RNA sequence: UUUU
RNA sequence: GCCUGGAAAGU
RNA sequence: GGCUAAUCCCCCAUGUGGACCCGCCCCUUGGGGUGUGUCCAAAGGGCUUUGCCCGCUUCCGGAUGGGCCCGCGUCCCAUCAGCUAGUUGGUGGGGUAAUGGCCCACCAAGGCGACGACGGGUAGCCGGUCUGAGAGGAUGGCCGGCCACAGGGGCACUGAGACACGGGCCCCACUCCUACGGGAGGCAGCAGUUAGGAAUCUUCCGCAAUGGGCGCAAGCCUGACGGAGCGACGCCGCUUGGAGGAAGAAGCCCUUCGGGGUGUAAACUCCUGAACCCGGGACGAAACCCCCGACGAGGGGACUGACGGUACCGGGGUAAUAGCGCCGGCCAACUCCGUGCCAGCAGCCGCGGUAAUACGGAGGGCGCGAGCGUUACCCGGAUUCACUGGGCGUAAAGGGCGUGUAGGCGGCCUGGGGCGUCCCAUGUGAAAGACCACGGCUCAACCGUGGGGGAGCGUGGGAUACGCUCAGGCUAGACG
């Protein structure tokens, strides 16, 4: 089972995800089928939260259940909203 | 046997000019006259043309110099100052034009023989289509 | 040689020799002694050398050269290797360290003191 | 896609199948001279079709043995020892170079 | 700590004036003045025609020496320039011009370089208002560079930055000596800077 | 020690068994379903043929014989059957096979 | 014989 | 110890 | 031995469908469709119980992961030259998910090797990493990919998947219990111990975050991980103070006994104020959940931090670590005394036997700085294995000479083919790293974001000068 979830990249007290696609057997931070996006939890940037999601929709399109964090981050840019 | 005539060509040059003799002849061959034709444009020899001897072809081949200097050795400058040959059988060299040479930071130039035909770096680099080096000269 | 040779041939490279075999290529090597003879120097050197000889744990027996003034070095003392060639004495191709073990680095020594082990003088 | 190779028929002799010789040819790695090199692949020949020395295609193919992976596309041309030959002398060269010397 | 100590002497050993007292290595004492004979007992007595690399190495240190920097930050810069486009060596001393510490100083808050550089590891000093006690900051091309709003009422700043009244300043540099502010505008092109040292040495100096 | 969870080789021999049982059925008959045709019970033949068949399909619906395996055993097994069954006879009962 |  | 520049030998 | 439940096992049914044999059609290795025959399904549980949920069965397909196969590439020795019987191929068979001497019976007598087989040595491979102008050389540690192993060897069961690190069985070596019969074990998981060694850490905190397993969920487990701890082992930032201050204290040193040196250095005056104290005090954490809307979309609310009373903010506030190497040339920095081929130094050339800038000490000077030196190892310099980029008359190096096998090399002209060679398009070349720009931590080291490049390799199309091949022709090579 294919998933959409987040990985580590920063360093010691700081942390940078990457919003991946991977399969669920694999490391966090191994080798991954697709980067969809990233994810800074202390938003030192004006910019914390990019996505896409002509891809998110893909992978939902297709297997990959995505962590609850996943979700929420991957929601937050509306990856279902269809109003 | 004549293990490679090109080289053999421009050895027959590179001699000739250094005792400073007018002409020069060499066994004709259509290839040969292409890498000519080359240095006569280039500006490295006063031209060339066929001729006969015993009978069999050759092409007489009018070498080019500068003016007496002064002072010790009046011996004027050769036009063609170095000349060698690069892709000799066993030891085919082969550029694709991102790989063509320098030819002495822009004074000298370089035969290649291509698909498009035999002709100088700049010029291949033009039609932009390496092939086999053929002689570094200048 | 031709190409056609170097491409039969080719170019031999270059195994090169060692010239410390302390063994294991360590940095030192832990030693017990045996002899603790003088050693004549050589060329147009004269003079009274102390040299060890040395039962090593890479279960060698080399023979290494001590350093500076004077020393302790027993009988059965426990000595560091540390590999260094003297010109004055061939066979002596390693040193040891005074300052560890038995080494008891040398006394009164003001200058180059790092090297023979020696704690820094207090200045009262 | 699946590979195809050419040579020719240097071996008859095993039933249903055939040594193919199959001369490569390139540039020397570093130095240059283009070094002409080869190999052997047993092709799977089913009606023993194919004769000694003829040139053929060969295609990379499912197993039908340990040591063959290929069967014969097709016929490319007919007949030529020579290349046989200098096969078979090659073979022969070996002779006994090595308590004693080949032959010449 | 980069060096700290017998100083005016540098001045002695490069023979030349590198000014690290900022005042007073002004008035009839900086030594040179009367007595640019090097330091030591053959300090006196006559020089020996020096080593290509003598040279090399001397000329490395003055203007090293003037910054007072480590060999080991030193190197980094120089090797940061090497990597960069322009003429390597003069891109150096923008490098060594961006130091804030020696902004500070350029745009005399302090006395001196060593001066400047401990009313930046004490805080008194700003960029664009946050506070920043690293000499070896890089001030950007647009920083304003002023005084701690509560560290101003300072004597030394008071005196100095007073002192500073009607005090024509570096071309790239410019200031506002009324709030205790000021601006680095641009890096100082090579011409601009008049260091007694043929830095193309100093390229030099770091190959052989 | 004790990791509670020997239970699985515990299952596992439970297992084990179950199985080696349907499979050595599956055997005995296929042979049998041979003999007849090879000697000639064409009708025979066929009926036990067939039970085979089932026998395995049958299997194949746990994790046992599972797959192409069931397919294998069933073709290699209708493919002698019609064989030796070619010697005389032809489909008595045309059981499993077709013409 | 040795050594500068 | 003597001599040699200083040694080894010799004394 | 006896009793018993189930989504545990079995039989009969329904057969969308699907499996297998024979025939047929399209395709073309075992792909797709079709006809007769035969064969094969299932599990039930939950509540807001009369419809919703978790789940079961059969088939087609998607996605992710994987097996198997092939081209090319991958160290040293030829003081290893012949190797091979399941060995090479065939037919039938077994076996697997599947091809295959994978295994078997039978038939054939093959198969490989100097382009280096076979044997010996050594070794996880790669992205990369160090070095280098580049070509290269060296290396494969942390991180990521694949492989292999789990005390040594062998074996298979169960499973979608294993021949299975914390599952099983036997043989072995060793440790412990032993009523001596027979048993129990397996840190190359975290930490820790002991041994070996020149040398390598805490029997730590927590699940809060990320990820994983099971579960509807609540939640449980999680030595993965997130943090702390010990080690200047490395990299980066910072402090040991700033300004003033005699034509110059003292002490030590040198002296042409005038003086010269350490030295603006100190003492001392004034300023700032690391440490250290007091107050406040964090992001990282908003989802799962719950309520509103239908458990979707959207909205609302609540719970929850190991690191931490830490980072950071404001206040107060003390002049408060400096050491190590070298000073004959190479190589930057010189004078006195001690010592006399001694004691000793030493990377190389070399210094010391009575004036030593080379030994040891002091003064002074150079270098670097919480570091500095030493040993070891790798690339460099070394065009000193030379492809780029070397040589062989006398320096090391032409084989004692020939004949000729393989191989390498191959004159002039025309045409065909297009292997080599060159050009265009496209696929591939994961991430990280590297390189450029910008951004986040006060800077940096560190990290993030985006960009550009890339050999080689596959596919499609093109070019034909040179090389190759085929075909014709020539006479200047060669031969008669
Ligand atoms: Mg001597
Ligand atoms: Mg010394
Ligand atoms: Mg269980
Ligand atoms: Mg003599
Ligand atoms: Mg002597
Ligand atoms: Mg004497
Ligand atoms: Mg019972
Ligand atoms: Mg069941
Ligand atoms: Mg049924
Ligand atoms: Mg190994
Ligand atoms: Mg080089
Ligand atoms: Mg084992
Ligand atoms: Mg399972
Ligand atoms: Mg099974
Ligand atoms: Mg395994
Ligand atoms: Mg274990
Ligand atoms: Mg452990
Ligand atoms: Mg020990
Ligand atoms: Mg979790
Ligand atoms: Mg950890
Ligand atoms: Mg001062
Ligand atoms: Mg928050
Ligand atoms: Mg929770
Ligand atoms: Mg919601
Ligand atoms: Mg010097
Ligand atoms: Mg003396
Ligand atoms: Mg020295
Ligand atoms: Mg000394
Ligand atoms: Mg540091
Ligand atoms: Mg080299
Ligand atoms: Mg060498
Ligand atoms: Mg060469
Ligand atoms: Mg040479
Ligand atoms: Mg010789
Ligand atoms: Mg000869
Ligand atoms: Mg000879
Ligand atoms: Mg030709
Ligand atoms: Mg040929
Ligand atoms: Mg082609
Ligand atoms: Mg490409
Ligand atoms: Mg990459
Ligand atoms: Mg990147
Ligand atoms: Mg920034
Ligand atoms: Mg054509
Ligand atoms: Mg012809
Ligand atoms: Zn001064």
């Amino acid at each position: 089972m294919v998933k959409i979830r987040l990985a580590r990249f920063g360093s010691k007290h700081n942390p940078h995800y990457r919003i991946v696609v991977t399969d669920a057997r694999r490391k966090r931070d191994g080798k991954y089928i697709e980067k969809i996006g990233y994810y800074d939890p202390r938003k030192t940037t004006p910019d914390w939260l990019k996505v896409d999601v002509e891809r998110a929709r893909y992978w939902l399109s297709v297997g990959a259940q995505p962590t609850d964090t996943a979700r929420r981050l991957l929601r937050q840019a509306g990856v279902f909203r269809q109003e | 046997m004549l293990t490679d005539p090109i080289a053999d060509m421009l050895t027959r040059i590179r001699n000739a000019t250094r005792v400073y003799k007018e002409s020069t002849d060499v066994p004709a061959s259509r290839f040969k006259e292409e890498i000519l034709r080359i240095l006569a444009r280039e500006g490295f020899i006063k031209g060339y043309e066929r001729v006969d001897v015993d009978g069999k072809p050759y092409l007489r081949v009018y070498l080019k110099y500068g003016p007496r200097r002064q002072g010790p050795d009046p011996r004027p400058e050769q036009v063609i100052h170095h000349i060698r040959r690069i892709s000799k059988p066993g030891r085919r060299v082969y550029v694709g034009v991102k790989e063509i040479p320098r030819v002495r930071r822009g004074l000298g130039i370089a035969i290649l023989s291509t698909s498009k035909g035999v002709l100088t770096d700049r010029e291949a680099r033009k039609l932009g289509v390496g092939g086999e080096l053929i002689c570094e000269v200048w | 040689p031709t190409i056609n040779q170097l491409v039969r041939k080719g170019r031999e490279k270059v195994r090169k020799k060692s010239k410390v075999p302390a063994l294991k290529g360590a940095p030192f090597r832990r030693g017990v002694c045996t002899v603790v003879r003088t050693v004549t120097p050589k060329k147009p050197n004269s003079a009274l050398r102390k040299v060890a000889k040395v039962r090593l744990t890479s279960g060698y027996e080399v023979t290494a050269y001590i350093p500076g003034e004077g020393h302790n070095l027993q009988e059965h003392s426990v000595v560091l290797i540390r590999g260094g060639r003297v010109k004055d004495l061939p066979g002596v191709r390693y040193h040891i360290v005074r300052g560890v073990y038995d080494a008891a680095g040398v006394k009164d020594r003001k200058k180059s003191r790092s090297k023979y082990g020696t704690k820094k003088p207090k200045e009262a | 896609p699946k590979k195809v190779l050419t040579g020719v028929v240097v071996s008859d002799k095993m039933q249903k199948t055939v040594t193919v010789l199959v001369e490569r040819q390139f540039p020397h790695p570093l130095y240059g001279k283009v070094i002409k090199r080869s190999k052997k692949y047993l092709a799977h020949d089913p009606e023993e079709k194919y004769k000694l020395g003829d040139v053929v295609e060969i295609i990379e193919s499912r197993p039908i043995s340990k040591r063959k992976r290929f069967r014969v596309l097709r016929l490319v041309e007919s007949g030529r020892m020579d290349l046989v030959e200098k096969y078979l002398i090659r073979r022969q060269n070996y002779q006994s170079l090595s308590k004693r010397g080949g032959k010449a | 700590g980069r060096y700290i100590g017998p100083v005016c002497r540098l001045c002695r050993r490069e023979g030349v004036k590198l000014y690290l007292k900022g005042e007073r290595c002004y008035s009839p004492k900086c030594a040179m003045e009367r007595r640019p004979y090097p330091p030591g007992q053959h300090g006196q007595k006559r020089a020996r025609r020096p080593s290509d690399y003598a040279v090399r190495l001397r000329e490395k240190q003055k203007l090293r020496r003037i910054y007072g920097i480590s060999e080991r930050q030193f190197r980094n810069l120089f090797e940061e320039a090497s990597k960069k486009k322009g003429v390597t060596g003069s891109v150096f001393l923008g490098l060594l011009e961006s130091r804030l510490d020696n902004v500070v100083y350029r745009l005399g808050f302090a006395v001196s370089r060593r001066q400047a550089r401990q009313l930046v590891r004490h805080g008194h000093i700003t960029v664009n208002g946050r506070r920043v006690d690293l000499p070896s900051y890089r001030v950007r091309p647009g920083d304003e560079i002023a005084v701690a709003e509560k560290s101003r009422n300072l004597e030394l700043i008071r005196q100095n930055l007073e002192a500073m009244k009607g005090r024509k300043v570096g071309p790239w540099l410019s200031l506002d000596v009324e709030g205790m502010k000021g601006k680095f505008l641009r890096l100082p092109d090579r011409e601009d800077l008049a260091l007694p040292v043929n830095e193309q040495l100093v390229i030099e100096f770091y190959s052989r | 020690r004790n990791l509670s969870a020997l239970k699985r080789h515990r299952q596992s021999l439970k297992r084990r068994l179950r199985n080696k049982a349907k499979k050595s059925a599956i055997k005995t008959l296929s042979k049998k379903a041979i003999q007849l045709a090879q000697e000639g019970k064409a009708e025979e033949a066929l009926k036990i043929m067939r039970k085979a068949e089932s026998l395995i399909d049958k299997a194949a619906k746990g994790s046992t014989l599972h797959k192409n395996a069931a397919a294998r055993r069933k073709s290699r097994l209708m493919r002698k059957v019609r064989q030796l069954l070619e010697a005389a006879g032809a489909p008595l009962i045309g059981g499993g096979l077709s013409a």
